[PDB]
């Protein structure tokens, strides 16, 4: 039993977007299909459901009149048509199935990101270099002034994962995001090991590798 | 009459014989009440399938889902509501029960195959009956 | 209109402990209540439905019960994989509603933060802004306080904090405080200090540099 979602990605306020939910292993006619979304760092929010058998639907107050759920039983697929999009609709959207559980969702898709952006801006990357110590040294990269989320930060092309802390982004008063990524390493490693942070902001097609002392 | 049934949606329809019944019920309660509503679903081939208590009754228009357990030709289901054990509304539906596929319908087996029965509640033809009761 | 009030928002426990999560329906609910588990970056998973029915494949140490409008999730004997976020749900009344969620985090011994301070880079200064970053690394518990000082003048409303979740290995937190300055302001002062108050410290620790 699989639920595969598609159609996510970037979209502007007022524009529209269509999510798909392909079902395998069961007949959607004998269940209800639900959409649940989760904004970044927030809790689960129920969005809508549809019974493909009867066509009856239900919408959360936050999306009613703007989103429309539908289903095609012959393709075993459900849809979420999202119109009049707003910034607060930015979230991971999950597809889910309910069958003989009193409208509990027993199977879930892996989710697809929907990001509602007014502006695109690529970040600038700056080192976080230490001064001069103990058995542990800290260094990092400051990823500043980007929009929208997300950025991904790896160290040494993914080779370095132990000791890495990539903090959640903070929305600055300027309306742009900013986050720091740090890694702690043995002090004995400094001077023999090279540390590079690889920053990727896909909305702006920005790729930066910054060496850190 | 303090409580009124405004509508019923038969959500999962058609369904398998063994599937539970999922109903969306819309009702209106005009004034505060002391006791509980009991919504009941009855199978008529006879047996009470399930029930759900609402108490205290929220005032105003309310919408909720009632999941009734499945049972164990043409049959009937009765959806009723009682206040303080006094029945004031009943909705009856006819139900068509037939086999999945062409050959089973034409040559049905002696030992019935429950798993191949699809029920189709005739939801456009409800029989609604009201009874006047004492409330509070 | 119906609310599912979930409490507590977070709780700390140890492997083997018995923990309890409550979720109060603001109006009567018969049985259509469920419990879900979510791990970071993953889809939620169904644990309990119909208030108390264990879903197939879910370990029996998860159980759901009810007392009136209070719906309870009990995890008898926590395992390391059980530390996660948990959500209740009701699906009787329109609209289907989730609770706000509960973080089940690992209890461990107190650990003081390793404090580091980072001056703004030359390339950033050349663009007319100065970001001073203070790193509190691998500490417990989450409660921590950062005070910025510029020439011993305590700062106000020119900084933002950010916190990680519990590390999977050592169960610690890390915290980042960023002091944002204009280049002109930055060039005025000399001593940039970061003062950390935390339970594991007997007195405030300070890390500073001179511009």
């Amino acid at each position: 039993v699989q639920l595969v979602e598609s159609g996510g990605g970037l979209v502007q306020p007022g524009g529209s977007l269509r999510l798909s939910c392909a079902a395998s292993g069961f007949n959607v006619s004998y269940s209800s299909i639900h959409w649940v979304r989760q904004a970044p760092g927030k809790g689960l929010e129920w969005v809508a459901y549809i019974y493909p058998s009867s066509g009856y639907t239900s919408y959360a107050d936050s999306v009613k009149g703007r989103f429309t759920i539908s289903a095609d039983t012959s393709k075993n697929t459900a849809y979420l048509q999202m119109n009049s999009l707003r910034a607060e609709d930015t979230a991971v959207y999950y597809c889910a199935r309910s069958y003989s559980t009193k409208l509990a969702m027993d199977y879930w898709g892996q989710g697809t990101l929907v990001t509602v952006f007014n502006q695109i801006k690529g970040p600038s990357v700056f080192p976080l270099a230490p001064s001069s110590s103990g058995g542990t040294a800290a260094l990092g990269c400051l990823v500043k002034d980007y929009f929208p989320e997300p950025v991904t930060v790896s160290w040494n092309s993914g080779a370095l994962t132990s000791g890495v802390h990539t903090f959640p982004a903070v929305l600055q008063s300027s309306g742009l995001y900013s986050l720091s990524s740090v890694v702690t390493v043995p002090s004995s490693s400094l001077g023999t090991q090279t540390y590079i942070c690889n920053v990727n902001h896909k909305p702006s097609n920005t790729k930066v590798d910054k060496k850190v002392e | 009459s303090i409580v009124s049934l405004l509508g019923i949606k038969v959500l999962n329809n058609p369904a398998k014989f063994t599937d539970p019944y999922e109903f969306e019920i819309t009702f209106e309660c005009l004034e505060s009440l002391k006791h509980d509503l009991e919504w009941k679903l009855t199978y008529v081939g006879d047996q009470e399938l399930d029930s759900i208590l609402v108490g205290p009754v929220p005032v105003g228009v309310n919408k909720f889902v009632f999941s009734a357990d499945p049972p164990s030709s043409v049959t009937v289901i009765l959806l009723s509501c009682s206040y303080d054990g006094r029945e004031f509304v009943r909705v009856g539906y006819y139900v068509n029960n037939e086999y999945d596929e062409e050959e089973l319908r034409e040559n049905p087996p002696a030992k019935v195959q429950v798993d191949h029965i699809v029920r189709n509640i005739l939801a456009e033809k409800p029989r609604v009956t009201r009874f006047n009761i004492v409330w509070d | 209109d119906i609310q599912m009030t979930q409490s507590p928002s977070s709780l700390s426990a140890s492997v083997g402990d018995r923990v309890t999560i409550t979720c109060r329906a603001s109006q009567s609910v018969s049985s259509a209540v469920a419990w879900y588990q979510q791990k970071p970056g993953k889809a939620p998973k169904l644990l309990i439905y119909s208030a108390s029915s264990l879903y197939s494949g879910v370990p029996s140490r998860f159980s759901g019960s009810r007392s009136g409008t209070d719906f309870t999730l009990t995890i008898s004997s926590l395992q390391p994989e059980d530390f996660a976020t948990y959500y209740c749900q009701q699906s009787q009344w329109y609209p289907i509603t989730f609770g706000q969620g509960t973080k089940v985090e690992i209890k461990r011994t107190v650990a003081a933060p390793s404090v580091f301070i980072f001056p703004p880079s030359d390339s950033q200064l050349k663009s007319g802004t100065a970001s001073v970053v203070c790193l509190l690394n691998n500490f417990y518990p989450r409660e921590a306080k950062v005070q910025w000082k510029v020439d011993n003048a305590l700062q106000s409303g020119n900084s933002q904090e950010s916190v990680t979740e519990q590390d999977s290995k050592d169960s610690t937190y890390s915290l980042s405080s960023t002091l944002t300055l204009s280049k002109a302001d930055y060039e005025k002062h000399k001593v940039y200090a970061c003062e950390v108050t935390h339970q594991g410290l007997s007195s405030p620790v300070t890390k500073s540099f001179n511009r």
